[PDB]
RNA sequence: AUACAGUGAAACUGCGAAUCAGUUAUCGUUUAUUUGAUAGCAUGGUAUAACUGUGGUAAUUCUAGAGCUAAUACAUGCUAAUCUCGACCCUUUGGAAGAGAUGUAUUUAUUAGAGUCUUCGGACUCUUUGAUGAUUCAUAAUAACUUUUCGAAUCGCAUGGCCUUGUGCUGGCGAUGGUUCAUUCAAAUUUCUGCCCUAUCAACUUUCGAUGGUAGGAUAGUGGCCUACCAUGGUUUCAACGGG
């Protein structure tokens, strides 16, 4: 087969057996046989076949996942070697971003001589999961941090465009629609990860904005959800639960990023769910972030309490009551002054918002303070 | 390239042919180190020519302090042993009476250790303190009491240390260079200036004060216990006069 | 002064915090080469630069310390001294009258006066022909 | 030709690393229990 | 000594040079881009270099735009414009803020290109700024 | 010894190819080599040598042509994994649900680098770091830039063990390589004195650099080694300057 493929690839007769043609491109193979295959429809014309408009999808597809370097530059060739129409002022950033000496601010520059046509959106989703595939060890940290810092000089709806690209292979909303996951992929687990810290790297570099897409918002949800699955799912052998340690950390700590960066203009009327899957996370353990480095728990905590619209979501579940019991701890680690410091912004804008719910809550934390406030012998800062 | 110039402690006659071997690099500097061929053809004769010296150290058979170092012309200078399984020998080489290197015969659990004066300490990366003695044993982890012109107990099994020894009045110093060469002692009075010419004094049995500059002497030790068996009965070379009156009195 | 150049005088990468407020602008740089002096009011309340001074400027000074008289004055920022030491002749065996030149960069710690005594060492080498530097006249 | 011998060194270069890890940040520890002898000692 | 290298502005372009013992020196040619850093806390960012208007010893360079050290720029303001409003929640010194709507900034080399074939800014704050306005006046 | 196994020509690769004199400093440079520390894919492709041939050419260690095939030659490329806090238990010298932390090379910006109380035995809290004479020293943290450095696609002798006999997982001695620091060996400059005779040599150097200071370039670097800009210096009857 891979003299076939190699015979196929230099006799360049196409359209004679191009009837399983598409459906080679939508089925799976080894790497030696997609080189050639991709060679071969890049040596191809693709203007009239079975479905070229099915052959540029399986090339966008395989441009974005591509293994980051050698089907980037095949799918790119193939992509210039399709109908590239208001592609040819962009062909240097093509190449350029394929190519292994693709400096970022010149890729986003071509790309700004090429703008105002907005023909370069599906080739630069394609390089940024190209760059985003970069692996583990300080050639791909140097890579990283270029490309999700560079992809911010991009439109404001193609940004939540690559945040959908991002949530399409691992969205899961068929799966977790009806009650949460049941079906188990590590591979596809990773993705998740993957997804959480470029969703983590996009909030870092882009902090004010955010730009909030509502289904890659419930993926990152489902995400979670599948973390907590595999935590009540434990696979004791247990490289599945230290990549699900490894997923559910950077999650936590991405989910309370977000909300605790865009806070304003961010987190919608459905608010209800991330409570939901918040007292999902809490419903395990609610006081085991008794350290002083309690990361995202007491952070999406202080948040709720510190923005005076999340009372509502955050009174819906008892969530205040498992922050005072987490705060209420006997021997309670430096965190005590940042529930303190809690204590201080849920007074104000819970016994000073709405009395159904936020001053029950508001209650709640005044019967808590009254007789769990006792030892306050913080003998350190007097500040 | 060359020699005949050589350092004249090495007991070299002119007559041996034209050069001489030329230190190659190693632990420590020319002028107070003996090569292996220097040692071994014509300081105990052991061997007779560079041939069989060569022979004798390719054998596996030298050990000079721990390990072969199959070169002739390897600096093996001060304080170091040197070690052979045949002939039961540990020599622990060290300077004597009249300049030159005198050898010892030591037992083995006097010849599983050496000493360093420390040349300089800093730290060294990643936060580890570091310790570099007279012949590049560059170790890390000391104890954390270090002073500089300071004797440190190396293990010379595995290459830790064993015991520290700091310096102050009282405890025995040991001068290597100068014109008061190989002689032991501490004595009078720690006297230091600055830019130099200090040293710690020097006993005698009349009182007799040597000051040199302070790079060249270091600890052995304390009264009673030196960590080294002295060259030669504890060598203080009084006087040719003195050694014939004592001739002529016993 | 502040300036005699197109180009700026400033101690490079000692500098303030931009942002807060500090009555300097500039953290003048104490520093003293050694020789056990105690560091002068001029360095940590002054105004110059000098790159080539001991005492801002990041040369070092120990090795050759000497002395001699001021005669010479009139370059800029280098003064040459005058070590008046008589010399001795195998062929007298008398003394005689000696003195050769010795320039050295002056430093605007203290004036600039014609016929003071000065105390400069052996720094690393400031120009092409002055290889000293003023540390106390 | 992949030899019994290439993976045997291969595996002495792993264990030559993780053992040279294993003394070295453990070395660490036995001078961090000196260093915390002579603070209790000040 | 050897020959003057002179580097320009835009296309990338670096000699291999290996001298006196081992020290590998990277004589850049052309510099594009440049490495500039928030003077007053701390951010840096690589920018894309416009032009050079000063020059401290001679106004050849000023005439012909060549890099080297110590030469005061104005260069793109756009990374640390997209940074200045992507994370503060603010999207805005006073002098300092007065150079945003012009879209260009001020700083200086240090790093020479004939040597380290670096390219570092440093965006000036203080007395800087008031002795290099000056400057631009004692042009102008 | 059906991959190889002995010797092994050839060839590639690896390594090596006025003397000035005494005289200090290199906190102004690099430091090949030795030595000592030191770094958590059952392993891919070139592009060729020797050789086989076709010749020219009086001829050279002259060569072109094609067929070949090697790497410690050239050029790409990889595996969770460990250290903190550990509520609770069951007593710990633990094992624990998990709140966490993650190399190096270059460049810049920083920042740190400064008198009671007594089981008379004991405690009751007292200060952060390595120094020289001396630092922008040694070292640690963030931010990115790297025409992207390294973190072993290597070799010889044995080849022993664990038993779930896989064809697994392990394991010894040492040969080369390689990051950084130190050492050792060096170089290249630098402080102070000197030598041939002379006033029928008294003025010599800012000619097309003379001498400084400021920036820049060159530098392995201190440094007119040079560039521009600011200043007009500096040497000398002391035997200078020039000449023998």
């Amino acid at each position: 087969t891979y003299p076939i493929l190699i015979r196929n690839q230099a006799l360049k007769v196409m359209l004679s057996i191009p009837q399983v043609a598409e459906n080679h491109f939508v089925d799976i193979a080894p790497f030696v046989y997609n080189d050639f295959k991709t060679y071969k429809d890049e040596e191809d014309m693709e203007n009239e076949r079975v479905i070229t408009g099915s052959w540029t999808e399986v090339d966008r597809n395989v441009f974005l996942k591509t293994l980051s370097k050698f089907k980037n530059i095949k799918n790119v060739y193939s992509a210039t070697e399709l109908h590239d129409h208001l592609m040819v002022l962009l062909g240097s950033r093509n190449t350029d971003v394929q190519k292994l000496a693709l400096d970022a601010l010149l890729a986003y520059k071509n790309p700004t001589l090429n703008k105002y046509r907005d023909n370069l959106k599906n080739l630069l989703d394609d390089t940024l999961f190209k760059d985003e595939i970069t692996t583990f060890l300080t050639e791909n940290g140097s890579q990283s941090i270029k490309a999700e810092d560079e992809k911010v000089v991009m439109p404001y709806v193609l940004r939540i465009f690559f945040g959908r690209a991002q949530v399409p292979p691992t969205s899961g909303q068929k799966r977790s629609r009806k009650i949460a996951v049941i079906s188990v992929l590590p591979n596809f687990k990773k993705p998740y990860i993957n997804d959480f810290l470029s969703l983590a790297s996009e909030r870092l570099d882009y902090n004010y904005f955010f730009g909030n897409s509502h289904q890659i918002n419930s993926s990152k949800a489902t995400l979670k959800t599948i973390r907590r699955m595999t935590g009540f799912v434990n696979i004791v052998n247990s490289t599945l639960s230290v990549l699900r340690t490894n997923f559910p950390l950077h999650t936590n700590s991405v989910l309370q990023p977000l909300i605790y960066s865009i806070a304003m203009a961010y987190y919608v009327l459905d608010t209800e769910s991330t409570e939901e899957v918040h007292l999902r996370k809490m419903a395990s353990n609610l006081r085991q972030q008794g350290l002083k480095c309690l990361s995202s728990v007491f952070e999406f905590v202080g948040n709720t309490f510190d923005w005076s619209t999340s009372m509502e979501d955050i009174y819906a579940v008892v969530v205040k009551p498992r922050i005072s019991h987490f705060s209420d701890e006997n021997l309670q680690q430096p965190s005590s002054l940042l529930r303190l410091f809690l204590y201080w912004a849920h007074n104000p804008s819970l016994y000073q918002f709405l009395y159904y719910d936020e001053f029950a809550t508001a209650t709640a934390l005044m019967d808590t303070i009254s007789n769990q406030h006792v030892k306050e012998a913080v003998i350190g800062p007097i500040i | 390239l060359k020699r005949l110039a050589a350092p004249h402690h090495w007991l070299l006659d002119k007559l041996s042919g034209c050069y001489a071997p030329r230190p190659s690099a190693g632990p420590h500097k020319l002028r107070e180190s003996l090569p292996l061929i220097v040692f071994l053809r014509n300081r105990l004769k052991y061997a007779l020519n560079g041939r069989e010296v060569k022979a004798i150290l390719m054998q596996r058979h030298v050990k000079v302090d721990g390990k072969v170092r199959t070169d002739t012309t390897y600096p093996a200078g001060f304080m170091d042993v040197i070690t052979l399984d045949a002939t039961n020998e540990n020599f622990r080489l060290v300077y004597d009476v009249k300049g030159r290197f005198a050898v010892h015969r030591i037992t083995d659990e006097e010849a599983s250790y050496k000493l360093g004066k420390v040349k300089k300490v800093q730290l060294g990366k990643k936060g580890v303190p570091y310790v570099v003695t007279h012949d590049g044993r560059t170790i890390r982890y000391p104890d954390p009491n270090i002073k500089v012109n300071d004797t440190v107990k190396i293990d010379l099994a595995s290459g830790k240390i064993t015991d520290f020894i700091k310096f102050d009045a009282g405890k025995l110093v040991y001068v290597t260079g100068g014109r008061n060469l190989g002689r032991i002692g501490t004595i009078v009075h720690k006297e230091r200036h600055d830019g130099g010419f200090d040293l710690v004094h020097i006993k005698d049995s009349l009182d007799n004060t040597f000051v040199t500059r302070l790079n060249n002497v270091f600890v052995i030790g304390e009264q009673g216990k030196p960590y080294i068996s002295l060259p030669k009965g504890k060598g203080i070379k009084l006087s040719i006069a003195e050694e014939r009156d004592r001739r002529r009195a016993q | 002064t502040v300036q005699s150049e197109r180009a700026f005088q400033k101690q490079p990468h000692i500098f303030n915090n931009p942002k807060v407020k500090t009555s300097k602008r500039t953290k003048r740089w104490y520093k003293n080469a050694g020789l056990g002096f105690k560091t002068p009011k001029t360095a940590i309340e002054g105004s110059y630069i000098d790159k080539k001074c001991p005492f801002t400027g990041l040369v070092s000074i120990r090795g050759k310390i000497l002395t001699g008289t001021v005669v010479s004055t009139k370059m800029h920022r280098t003064i040459v001294i005058r070590r008046a030491y008589l010399h001795y002749i195998p062929k007298y065996n008398r003394y005689e009258k000696r003195h050769k030149n010795v320039p050295v960069h002056v430093s605007p710690a203290f004036r600039v006066q014609v016929g003071d005594i000065v105390t400069v060492g052996q720094c690393r080498p400031i120009s092409k022909t002055v290889r000293f530097n003023v540390v106390k006249v | 030709l992949v030899t019994p011998q290439r993976l045997q060194r291969k595996r002495h270069q792993r264990a030559l690393k993780v053992r040279n890890a294993q003394a070295q940040r453990e070395a660490a520890a036995e001078y961090a229990q000196l260093l915390a002898k002579r603070l209790s000692e000040r | 000594g050897r020959q003057p290298a002179n580097t320009k502005i835009g296309a990338k372009r670096i000699h291999s040079v290996r001298t006196r013992g081992g020290n590998k020196k990277y004589r850049a040619l052309r510099i594009e881009t440049g490495n500039f850093s928030w003077a007053s806390e701390g951010i840096s960012k690589k920018t894309r270099i416009a032009g050079v208007v000063y020059h401290p010893s001679n106004n050849e360079l000023v005439r012909t735009n060549t890099l080297t050290k110590a030469a005061i720029v104005q260069i793109d303001a756009t990374p640390f414009r997209q940074w200045f409003e992507a994370h503060y929640g603010q999207t805005l010194e006073s002098s300092v803020e007065s150079q945003f709507s012009a879209g260009r900034l001020y700083a200086c080399i240090s790093s020479r290109p004939g040597q380290s074939g670096r390219c570092d800014g440093y965006i000036l704050e203080g007395e800087e700024l008031a002795f290099y306005l000056r400057r631009l006046t004692a042009k102008k």
